[PDB]
């Protein structure tokens, strides 16, 4: 369907391509800022009762990228049938173990039809060593550090399908707060920092009962086909245990996901997001 | 007298009815092969040994339908013997002579060969017009190498059979014993004399006592073997287990975290391994010629198709992932499926390969079970938050606090337990001769698997456990007569340090010419999954997944010791070859190999295991080998993330392709950053005996010409910036010029018609993996 | 508790040749695509903190009034004491040298450098209040 799309530009490197639960965590830091505690109540409410966010993906000069479903590794000897037979090996296992597709390969996987994948990934994940000196006497004492690097003309994206009066005065003016902030890693080298804009995306989807989640979800029940992705986080200097959540492209059947709340011993609850994104998408046999 | 059972004469019977081969190709008895090998075996029976190898002798004696044919002859021979000497039945000892009989026509297809030829060799699985000669499985003293000698003079067959002589002779008759003789003598030689014959003796013996031993515990008597059904009915049961996710399992650690315990999870991993494969071989009471493969993370078992026995695997592989996910949360996971399969789906039957059909629905089952990662837990998605979960700072494991130890080496660190364990595992790797299994609540228990624990056996200590799991030999030494005898290999060399130990980081970066950085190796082989489906019979997988592995369990340890220096040449080298190379190898599965070490020696590695490997095969499979140097401070998560998104790299482009070093490129599509194998040793052999003469030294009256090579690099990168030559062709022939030197590269100079008209680079691009590597290496 | 961002925007101009450095021998840091230089903002930022701890270590008699974290900091560092903090101004070792980094929020809210800066602490945090963006 029409979704929103919201483009966030980087201003430098980013620590990791921020998942679902930590846009959410980043978005409900900036309602609490601005608005105070009595709107993240009701933040959270309409993500309950309505909207739904994804995880952030990466796009290249007008070309969004979307994960690639879990589908298409059942039936891929079925997708290419009509290929010959001497590169049909090669041709699979590369298929096979990309990650990303654009709007044109990927409404090709969901209806199980041929794709490609693309050739050049928009971002590097870069080793920069640091150091640290003694004050005094400056003796060097270096460590490693991680960040991602964007192409000139490359960034971030992730996708909102809610009402237009909750994205109005809840998602875009987080947006604009977690631009001067950072958005997850060590925002006070300047990384996580971007410029917003604001499109309007459309993904032509399969009716079916089955769907793939563009977000990780936390399950309620046991899913078809999936990725565990287990990771946990950190609330205000408090660290939050490892769940099990499920990736962006797992495949679900009529599975809403459900939004977890931690009691953490903190002033307040830590809700983390865990909620599906659905595409309708059709299964092998 | 002595009580025998049935599963051990069938077992054993078909692990020897082609024993008369050997000993028929070496001209001793004159006789039909069944002939001479049942006279081989009465006359084993009358020197010291057992008494059941007159019974024995049954087996080979008649397991041809010619021989067979009788059913009166068979009858008498037995009243001429006695079966009840050894408990045996009547019925029950007529019945295995059928069971070894059909057995020998699944093993392999039955095409009769009329005369055998007179003594052609064993022709290699990777190149069918090629043969091996005859030598001893050692790996030691020769690297087999498929040449073009053709035939086998009848003095070392005879040479064979008097050291075969002696060895069944001090084994006590079972089958664990039975196999590691079989396996050092008869590897190197042909089942069925003919042109083009690929399957070795050894494993056309190993996998007919497979399916008699499968066929046996089914419950196919005689007459269903004279009738059919059982190559019409799903009577066996192709088992195959995956291990996923175990680059995630081994290179997860921090900056905590030695190599010394780097190289301990990778022990642990082969022990898990072996634990859940011994286990389904007791339950289902196999033995270990049913286990077609073991190497890296992924068997097949050939087993039979009961109710019975599908109630055992459904539990095997519960409590397994059970164990598994409570041990180490969603990092490594097994997928265990079994097909059930029929005779005919044996072999070839109406011109298709009906086997290579069967695995490929195997195979299928593999996938879709990877994509379910842990749905047999019931608790897996369900969330329990009981309070105070610590981690662990040299893995990741989350725990609940309070189970973190004090460590041996830091005490102000809290590590998990099993990271307490693996450390002292890493203290005694250079003085351990293998593992024995026993129950997991006994004393001495330093690694625990799913299903057993197992106690580490020292150089100088007696082993305890139920069966023995002993490392890189096929000789069995100061171990109980019923401890189990399992031999594994392993590539297992590392560089010692002054003490006994695994050498550091630390002791690897240094002695490295040039600059100290550490180098890392990853590779495998490539297309190696067509490769194992082209066979036809399970004695053909049985051969090719067998040398297929030897190369990197046995064989790549001779190459870092110089050996085999004939075959391999002249490789792009820094220095001369030292006697003991600061080389660790971490991991060296069937197509895989992770190895660090100095990264003047990580880089001549690379190109002396190619060259080695272009002639273990028939250059038919070749390698695709990522380099890599790095820091030496750097996490082994993050050294491992680099090569492996360094060696796809050098995989998706053309497949047979090095990656050397970091490259600069300009983004046109027709620059790939990774050199062809015979590309960059035609660059070495050019460009590098001009300008360096090793040892970190260049070549005379080009002393004090450091800065020099920088600036042919600087030049390179107008290249990168923007091609067609904008104004690099006569800068090169102006730095050239002002020196006096102009022999040093000509190509470098003039623009290169050969490459335009084909769309290739120049030939100043391809410059930077040779000059950039003489430059480390003459850093200091 | 928040109120707004003042922001600083301006030119860094190298009036003399600038080298930081990565490990031509000795390349300085650059972008990993365009290949062009460029100033990290954890070398900005870390210079900012170093000259400012300096200023603070000097002057730690006469700001007490004013920041009353100061009071428990005599100068120098704890180098000659291989032991955490007690009493010297560069207290906090992070792997072989020494710093300046309290070791509370309430402690980190009244020192001139950590209320700015930033502070890690053991069992409270302080984070920073400035960004350095490259
Ligand atoms: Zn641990
Ligand atoms: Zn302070």
């Amino acid at each position: 369907p029409k979704f929103i799309a919201v483009k966030l530009i980087p201003k430098g490197p980013f620590r990791d391509i921020p998942r679902a639960d930590t846009l959410f965590g980043a978005i409900g830091n900036a309602i609490s800022a601005i608005h105070g505690q009595s709107a993240v109540e009701e933040l959270v409410d309409a993500f309950v009762g309505g909207a739904r966010i994804s995880s952030a993906f990466p796009y290249s000069g007008d070309t969004y990228y979307l994960p690639k479903p879990l589908s298409v590794e059942p039936a891929l000897e079925g997708i290419l049938t009509g290929l010959d037979e001497e590169e049909r090996y090669t041709t699979a296992k590369r298929l096979r173990k990309a990650k990303y597709l654009d709007l044109k390969n990927f409404e090709l996987a969901l209806r199980l039809r041929p794709f490609t994948i693309p050739e050049e990934i928009p971002y590097a994940r870069v080793d920069v060593p640091r150091v640290v000196l003694d004050r005094v006497t400056q003796d060097s004492s270096i460590y490693f550090w991680e960040e991602i690097r964007f192409r000139e003309k490359s960034g971030v994206y992730f996708l909102y399908s809610g009402p237009r009066e909750v994205f109005d005065g809840y998602i875009a003016p987080a947006m604009r707060f977690l631009g001067d902030t950072g958005i997850g890693g060590k925002s006070t080298w300047g990384a996580g920092l971007f410029e917003v804009e604001f499109h309007e995306m459309k993904i032509d989807a399969p009716g079916s009962e089955y769907s793939v989640t563009l977000s990780n979800a936390l399950p309620t029940k046991t899913p078809v086909l999936w990725r565990l992705l287990r990771k946990g986080g950190w609330s205000f200097g408090r660290r939050k245990p490892r769940m099990t959540f499920i990736a962006e492209g797992s495949i679900v059947k009529n599975d809403p996901g459900g939004m977890e709340r931690l009691e953490l011993g903190l002033s307040h609850e830590v809700y983390v997001y865990g909620l599906t994104f659905p595409l309708g998408v059709e299964l092998p046999e | 007298q002595d009580p025998m059972e049935i599963d051990e004469l069938t077992a054993l019977g078909g692990l020897l009815h082609d024993i008369g081969k050997p000993v028929q190709r070496a001209g001793l008895y004159s006789g039909d092969h069944s002939t001479q090998g049942a006279r081989f075996l009465r006359d084993l029976a009358e020197n010291t040994g057992r008494a059941e190898y007159e019974l024995l002798s049954l087996f080979s004696e008649f397991h041809h339908k010619g021989h067979m044919k009788n059913d009166e002859l068979m009858i008498r021979r037995i009243k001429e013997l006695s079966p009840e000497r050894f408990g045996l039945t009547m019925e029950d000892v007529l019945n295995a002579l059928w069971i070894v009989y059909e057995a020998d026509n699944l093993a392999s297809g039955e095409r009769e060969e009329g005369q055998p030829q007179a003594s052609r060799p064993l022709y290699s699985v990777f190149n069918p017009g090629k043969a091996y000669p005859w030598a001893e499985l050692d790996f030691e003293k020769e690297l087999p190498v498929p040449g073009d000698v053709f035939s086998i003079r009848s003095q070392d067959y005879r040479e064979l059979v008097k050291r075969l002589w002696e060895e069944l002779s001090k084994a006590k008759l079972r089958s664990d014993r039975l196999l590691p003789v079989l396996e050092k003598y008869l590897t190197f030689v042909s089942s069925v004399t003919s042109e083009g014959n690929i399957i070795s003796l050894y494993d056309h013996m190993r996998m007919t006592s497979a399916i008699a031993l499968a066929m046996l515990r089914a419950g196919c008597t005689a007459e269903d073997v004279r009738s059919g059904r059982c190559r019409k009915e799903k009577r066996f049961l192709l088992i195959e287990g995956d291990f996923s996710g175990i680059q995630d399992f081994i290179y997860r650690v921090s900056g905590k975290g030695t190599l010394k315990y780097l190289r301990a999870r990778s022990a642990y991993l082969e022990l898990i391994g072996w634990d859940v494969v011994l286990e389904i071989l007791s339950r289902l009471g196999l033995t270990r010629a049913n286990v077609v493969f073991n190497a890296g993370g992924h068997f097949m078992i050939i087993a039979q198709n009961t109710p019975d026995a599908v109630k055992e695997l459904e539990e095997i592989r519960a409590k397994a992932v059970e164990w598994l996910y409570r041990e180490f949360e969603s990092d490594l996971y097994l997928a265990i499926e079994w097909e059930p399969v029929s005779g005919r789906e044996f072999g070839r039957e109406g011109g298709k390969n009906l086997f290579a059909e069967a695995r490929k629905r195997l195979k299928h089952k593999l996938t879709v079970r990877k994509l379910k990662r842990f749905g047999e837990i019931k608790g897996l998605f369900e969330h329990g938050h009981t309070e105070r979960l610590a981690e662990c700072p040299v893995c990741g494991r989350e725990l609940p606090e309070g189970k973190l130890e004090p460590s041996a080496s830091d005490p102000e660190t809290k590590v998990c337990p099993t990271c307490n364990r693996l450390v002292s595992l890493g203290g005694n790797l250079p003085k351990l001769l293998g593992f024995g299994r026993t129950a997991k609540n006994d004393a001495g228990v330093l690694v625990e698997g799913p299903f057993s624990g197992f106690v580490p056996y020292l150089q100088g200590g007696r082993p305890v456990g139920e069966q023995i799991l002993v490392k890189n030999t096929l000789n069995p030494g100061e171990i109980p007569e019923s401890a189990q005898f399992v031999p594994y290999f392993v590539a297992d060399y590392f560089k010692k340090d002054p003490k006994g130990g695994v050498a550091t980081f630390e002791e690897l970066s240094m002695a490295s010419t040039g600059t100290r950085r550490l180098g890392v190796m990853k590779g495998d082989v490539d297309r190696l999954g067509e490769f194992f489906s082209s066979m036809d019979s399970p004695s053909k997988l049985a051969t090719a997944s067998r040398f297929m592995d030897y190369f990197f369990k046995g064989y790549i340890g001779a190459i870092i010791e110089g050996k085999f220096g004939y075959i391999i040449g002249d490789v792009p080298s820094l220095r001369d070859w030292p006697e003991e190379p600061d080389i660790v190898v971490v991991y060296a599965g069937g197509d895989d190999f992770f190895i660090v070490g100095a990264w003047d020696q990580i880089f001549e590695l690379a190109f002396r295991v190619r060259r080695a490997f272009n002639a273990y095969t028939g250059g038919k499979l070749t390698l695709s080998v990522g380099l890599g140097y790095f820091d030496e401070r750097t996490p082994i998560y993050r050294m491992a993330d680099v090569v492996s998104e360094r060696l796809d790299t050098a995989k998706d482009e053309g497949r047979n392709r090095v990656f050397v070093v970091g490259r600069s490129r300009p983004l046109d599509g027709k620059h790939k950053l990774s050199y062809e194998w015979n590309h960059y040793e035609e660059l070495w052999r050019t460009y590098a005996p001009r300008i360096y003469a090793g040892n970190g030294r260049l070549k005379g009256k080009l002393e004090s010409k450091k800065g020099l090579l920088w600036k042919l690099l600087e030049i390179r990168e107008l290249y990168v910036r923007d091609p067609n030559d904008v104004r690099w062709a006569y800068l090169t022939a102006y730095l050239l010029g002002r020196h006096g030197l102009s022999d040093l590269f000509p190509e470098l100079v003039g623009i290169d018609t050969k490459a335009v008209e084909r769309k290739e680079p120049q030939p100043v691009y391809w410059v930077d993996g040779v000059l950039k590597i003489v430059l480390m290496a003459v850093r200091r | 508790r928040f109120y707004g961002k003042i922001v600083i925007k301006g030119k860094i101009k190298a009036v003399t040749g600038l080298h930081i450095g990565s490990q031509i021998d000795n390349p300085v840091i650059k972008d990993p695509h365009t290949g062009l230089p460029y100033i990290p903002g954890s070398s900005l930022k870390g210079r900012l903190r170093s000259l400012f701890e300096i200023l603070v270590n000097s002057r730690l008699g006469e700001w007490r009034e004013k920041y009353p974290s100061l009071a428990n900091y005599s100068p120098g560092s704890c180098r000659p004491d291989n032991q955490e903090n007690c009493g010297k101004f560069f207290n906090r070792k992070i792997n072989r040298g020494w710093i300046h980094v309290c070791p509370d929020y309430e402690t980190a809210l009244a020192c001139p450098v950590c209320r700015l800066f930033g502070a890690s602490g053991k069992e409270s945090n302080f984070p920073s209040r400035i960004i350095v963006r490259d």
